[PDB]
């Protein structure tokens, strides 16, 4: 949790069990269309 | 060869 | 009828044959295990 | 002011049936069978 | 000679193609038929192309479609020359097979289904001299010689001479040895080619040499040879001149070529495809007759040419072609527009063509040679973008597979005026200018500048240098792009969107002509085929709903009428009468109307009063808030026909039955699906299939559904505006004008600056003016060539005339011309800003994975994902399927769930 | 905080000429061994 | 040559401690895919899918 | 996902034991994905 940091979805530390990899992949891929 | 081988409807604004 | 979908069969072969991707492919595990180039073995087969 | 190109060229009567025998329409397209039968490309059933 | 003074017919391309085919291709294919000589003791003959007789079909068109038989014509040839050894000529008229016939519109009926043949674009045989960029040294100049079949033979050039060919597998194919093996002497080889110094310093016949007729012309044009047109073989002098031009281009004496140029591409038509199919059928027939000869000599019996030949190969070949070829497609009978815009399509993909992903990005973009020949607007959206295009209006095939465009000479010659058709390669050398001559600056009027096009480049030149001149308005656009009024005020993207949406129009019950039009709807309705045109002159002596009787010079001609028939895409077809009894008519004039046509003009929609304003967020997105008047006044009502206690004794549903969702009519009994309910108009028992068997697989039933305009339907205009109906409001709740009339539709104004459409406002204002003045307007595109701001004057003059003749000052208000103040329907208070008021022409439209798993895993809903996967699939079923598929290839899988308490392994199967 | 310690191991391997018989060979009432396809036509 | 030799060493070290015999690469017996996994809808009037 | 030919051949030759510690592994298997509500402990 401390290496990742704060999640922009809710505004606190990332909860255990959150798929940060899929979120990162989507957040990097979806701006490529525009 | 063995190796190689909900209702969709329009949405409106409410 | 799911037992039919799960049941399988077997066929006995009079002469042995060799897997498709164990030989022809660029990584030839049989050739690497037999210390012989692919030319002769291809020939035997 | 008034336009240089006359507007009367654009005005068309609403209850008007278009006459295709006019200066701005091509010749009537004949039936393919009759057109090819007149020129002798296709022979009739009796004449055969 | 037609098309130089007026717009040509929309079906002339396929007409002339089929005529050329049935005129020359059949004989050309029968000439190349081989001769089979056998059966010495028996009496036989060979294939003599002397009779060549085609008999008219016995069945009629109506009958064929009704009974699902192909409409075709018989072929009887009396191919008799001489026997094998009997020394007596035994000539018998043998029946080879049946050849399909094309209608006047271009559609062929095969097995009861209207089918069309779409043209194809591909490169032409010849040499191109492409300069491939080289990383090291000078740029390598590679010249590719294309043959008629599609072969490729390249010639490379390195820093040195290094004249090698790419025909062989190796990089160096010894072009010198290849030229020596051709049969030419070495001395003559070094003496014929120019610059013999570098030549001396430098130390297949199946498809490559078989160049086509156009290939020889292209090679003689690109090079400087004078080989006669009869020769169609690749001579060694061709390769010599190719090497000479390549080594000359290496020194700077040469010019590269562009494969995107229309002069480098050839247009195939229905004639070429049908000729190839006839050739394949003749090959099959030769094989069949050889086999039956080998069988008859075995059976020891003298055969008969009638019994020796079989009518199977031709029929089966044409059936397979019309059924499985990518170019052969079914006709789209949604509206009379799709019937005329479907034959004008050009396809880059297909047999021997570029694929979807294989095609480079340079092929899809527009080329300067496409002007007046290929529409720059029409393009099929999707993965196949840029590969499907529409043929221009003033375009035809130029005897060499090249599409040409008309042009007008403005040079001081003997005649001074001649509409010339110019090939895409010949037009580039002339000065083509599209500009008016309304300019005078104290000169001879010939020193004035004008935008012109020369060598695929735009430049402004004087009026003395121009050679040709384009004078037709619809010369550069297709049928779809032309039907858009005020196209100069819209973007090309919205023009494409409107051209796509006009195809998806539903013929309504009662049709009305548009107040503001482009003037091409007349010829569209003429070439549609849904209008009964007179084939003879005379008086109409008997008018009835079923037929019309025309009496001319004693002879009486009976003309049937389509009464509530079904199209291919569930659309009713009906024809109404427009001529009273006892009036005179001429050939080519309308006797009966048609569907989506009134008065000989295309009518795909109605005129409705429309205001542009935000209304309670119901039109925040692209959405329309319509009035309830369109529901009870039968404005946007349409018919749809689908095919599949009420059951009779035999089991079939009787006529007049009102089936409902779930009712059965004939699993064992066919049931109407969800959403389908209507009156059963007619039932036909298909006891005999025509599939060569009497198959009562089922009895065809037809239901009619009158679909009233409701919420969710898509309404679209002719300028790219699209809207989904969100709410229906009563007449009392809609906004009302100062005259007291409630508006019918309310559109969102914010879309106008978003999609960049300005012509819709002109159309609305001019339609309102025409509705008040009882006038209809037909405007040709690009009216600004007459004067600057011509459309503004045309609209405002009519608005003011309607405001002054009829005392309606709210129509044209000087403070804001084109805008008027309206009121609210609920509170009766005026809005603080004026709104646009007009009567536009609104059309009714017919259309009413791993990423999800990734999103569900991102949210964190594991149970929902598991449930969704188990519902989509139905140890799980997917795991069993995978383990079975893997163990079918000698691969073992095990789950091996290990328990952490007692430390034991449990295999789960 | 001790985890739940779930352990699942999916193993892959090449089958043996002896293990292949464990899939198709089934028992019968008379006792005759069955599982072999000896006829080319299936229907 | 040395890469082939290293790959041979790596391949030979596995078979010593993997219970997988190397003579199983040839098919002395062939498996058969189940019927429903193969495309089979129904049989009616001698029809074969 | 990409080769599907040699990635299975080498795995069957080595006799690889795969522990289902991923997402798409359990997706293809059909069990609960150890992400979010499925992540226990
Ligand atoms: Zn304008």
């Amino acid at each position: 949790r401390l290496c990742y940091g704060r999640s922009p979805t809710h505004g606190d530390l990332v909860e255990l069990g959150e798929a940060v990899g899929i979120i990162a992949g989507q957040s990097i891929g979806e701006p490529g269309t525009q | 060869n063995g190796i190689r081988g909900s209702g969709r409807s329009v949405i409106v604004v409410g | 009828s799911r037992i039919r979908r799960y049941q399988m069969g077997y066929i006995k072969l009079a002469c042995p044959v060799t897997h498709v991707w164990y030989l022809k492919r660029l990584p030839s595990y049989i050739a690497n295990l037999l210390d012989k180039p692919l030319k002769e073995l291809e020939g035997l087969v | 002011g008034d336009p240089v190109y006359p507007t009367i060229n654009y005005i068309q009567d609403p209850d008007e049936v278009i006459d295709y025998r006019g200066p701005d329409f091509h010749e009537p397209t004949p039936n393919m069978l009759a057109y090819l039968k007149e020129h002798g490309k296709i022979i009739s059933r009796e004449e055969l | 000679n037609e098309g130089i003074s007026t717009i040509p017919g929309f079906n002339q391309i396929q007409f002339e193609g089929f005529c050329r085919f049935i005129d020359q291709g059949l004989t050309e294919e029968l000439y190349k038929f081989p001769k089979i000589e056998d059966t010495d003791q028996e009496i036989e003959f060979q294939l003599f192309v002397e009779t060549y007789q085609l008999v008219e079909p016995l069945i009629k068109e109506r009958d064929a479609v009704y009974e699902s038989l192909t409409y075709s014509s018989e072929l009887y040839v009396s191919a008799g020359l001489i026997w094998k050894n009997s020394r007596d000529m035994q000539e018998q008229t043998i029946f080879i097979g049946n050849i399909p016939l094309m209608n006047s519109l271009g559609t062929s009926i095969v097995n009861g289904i209207y089918r069309i043949v779409i043209n194809q674009i591909l490169q032409s045989p010849g040499i191109y001299y492409r300069s491939e960029l080289d990383h090291n040294g000078i740029s390598v100049y590679t010249g590719t010689i294309i043959s008629d079949w599609g072969g490729r033979s390249e010639l490379e050039i390195d820093r040195k001479a290094r004249i090698w060919a790419r025909v062989s597998r190796k990089q160096k194919i010894s072009i010198l040895v290849l030229s020596s093996a051709m049969g030419l002497n070495l001395r003559e080889i070094l003496e014929n080619v120019c610059y013999p110094e570098i030549f001396l310093s430098f130390l297949f016949f199946q498809q490559r040499c078989e160049l086509g007729r156009i290939g020889r012309r292209n090679m003689n044009r690109r090079l400087n040879l004078d080989i006669p047109q009869n020769n169609t073989f690749l001579l060694p002098r061709d390769i010599l001149a190719a090497a000479d031009h390549l080594i000359g281009l290496k020194f700077g004496m040469g010019a590269l070529d562009d494969m995107n140029h229309l002069k480098n591409k050839r247009i195939r038509s229905v004639a070429d495809l049908l000729q190839d199919q006839f050739g394949l059928a003749l090959v099959r027939l030769e094989n069949v007759v050889r086999g039956t000869i080998c069988g008859a000599i075995r059976h020891k019996l003298i055969p008969t040419p009638q019994n020796l030949v079989t009518s199977t190969p031709l029929t089966t070949t044409y059936e397979s072609f019309f059924g499985l070829h990518p170019l052969s497609q079914v006709l789209d009978r949604t509206n009379p527009l799709t019937q005329i815009v479907h034959g004008r399509k050009l396809s880059y993909l297909g047999p021997g063509g570029l694929t979807g992903r294989t095609a480079s990005f340079r092929i899809r973009d527009i080329h300067p040679s496409h002007y007046g020949r290929i529409c720059p607007i029409d393009t099929s959206e999707g993965i196949n973008v840029g590969l499907i295009g529409s043929l221009a209006i003033h375009a035809r095939i130029g005897h060499w597979g090249s599409l040409e465009s008309p042009f007008y000479e403005i040079s001081e010659r003997s005649t001074g005026v001649r509409m010339l058709y110019l090939s895409p390669g010949r037009d580039e050398y002339y000065m083509v200018a599209a500009g008016n001559s309304l300019a005078l600056n104290q000169d001879i009027q010939e020193e004035q500048v004008v935008p012109a096009r020369y060598r695929q480049e735009f430049l402004t030149i004087a009026w003395e240098q121009v050679h040709l001149r384009s004078i037709f308005p619809f010369q550069y656009f297709s049928i779809g792009a032309s039907l858009i009024p005020f196209i100069e005020h819209n973007d090309a993207n919205r023009a494409l969107m409107s051209s796509n949406m006009q195809r998806q129009a539903v013929p309504l019950s009662r049709s009305e002509k548009c107040i503001v039009g482009t003037g091409l709807e007349r010829q569209a309705a003429l070439d549609s085929g849904a209008l009964a045109i007179a084939e003879r002159e005379g008086r109409v002596v008997y008018t009835n709903t079923d037929k019309i009787l025309l009496a001319g010079n004693g002879d009486i001609l009976s003309i049937p009428l389509v009464i509530y028939q079904r199209s291919n895409k569930n659309t009713c077809m009906h024809q109404k009468l427009q001529v009273p009894r006892g009036k005179c008519i001429k050939k080519g004039q309308i006797l009966a109307d048609g569907a989506a046509t009134v008065g000989g003009e295309l009518a795909l929609g109605k005129n409705v009063l429309v205001a542009y304003m935000p209304w309670e967020g119901y039109n925040s997105e692209d959405a329309v808030l319509i009035s309830e008047r369109l529901v009870y006044e039968d404005i946007y009502t349409s018919f749809h026909i689908r095919k599949y206690r009420n059951l009779d004794k035999n089991g079939i549903v009787m006529l007049g039955s009102w089936v409902e969702t779930g009712d059965i009519l004939v699993e064992t009994c066919l049931k109407l699906p969800i959403g389908g309910r209507g009156r059963v108009i007619d039932v036909r028992w298909i006891q005999k299939r025509g599939g060569s068997s009497y198959n009562p697989e089922t009895i065809r039933v037809y239901i009619l559904q009158k679909r009233e305009i409701k919420v969710g339907d898509k309404v679209a205009g002719r300028h790219g505006n699209k809207g989904i109906i969100s709410k229906i409001l009563p007449r009392q709740d809609m906004p009302y004008l100062q005259d007291g009339r409630s508006v019918d539709m309310v559109f969102n104004p914010l879309g106008v600056p978003s999609r960049m459409n300005v012509g819709q406002i002109f159309e609305c204002s001019l339609g309102l003016a025409g509705s008040l003045l009882d006038r209809h307007y037909r405007i040709a595109p690009f009216d600004e060539r007459y004067e600057q701001e011509a459309s503004r004057k045309l609209v405002f003059s009519e608005l003011y005339e309607a405001s002054k003749q009829t005392a309606n000052p709210w129509v044209f208000e000087p403070e804001y011309p084109g805008k008027s103040r309206i009121f609210d329907g609920r509170t009766g208070n005026p809005f603080e800003q004026p709104v646009i008021i007009g009567k536009p022409y609104i059309l009714k439209l017919i259309h009413q994975g791993e990423m999800e798993v990734w999103a569900l895993e991102g949210f964190g809903v594991a149970h929902i994902l598991q449930e969704m996967l188990t519902y989509k699939s139905d140890a799980p079923e997917s795991f069993r399927l995978l383990v079975r598929e893997l163990r079918s290839l000698a691969l073992e899988l095990n789950h091996f769930l290990v328990s952490e308490k007692n430390f034991q392994i449990n295999r789960k199967e | 905080m001790i985890d739940r310690y779930k352990h699942q191991q999916l193993r892959i391997g090449s089958v043996s000429p002896q293990q292949i018989s464990a899939w198709a060979t089934k028992i019968l009432p008379n006792g005759e061994i069955v599982g072999e396809v000896t006829k080319p036509y299936t229907f | 040559r040395k890469d082939f030799l290293v790959r041979r060493v790596e391949l030979a070290k596995h078979f010593i401690r993997t219970n997988i015999e190397p003579e199983w690469m040839v098919l002395c017996l062939l498996p058969v895919l189940p019927p429903e996994l193969r495309p089979i809808i129904q049989i009616d009037g001698g029809k074969l899918m | 996902f990409q080769e599907t030919a040699r990635v299975l051949a080498k795995a069957a030759l080595r006799g690889r034991i795969d522990w289902l510690k991923g997402l798409k592994e359990n997706v293809v298997l059909g069990g609960v994905i150890p992400v979010g509500t499925g992540f226990k402990g």
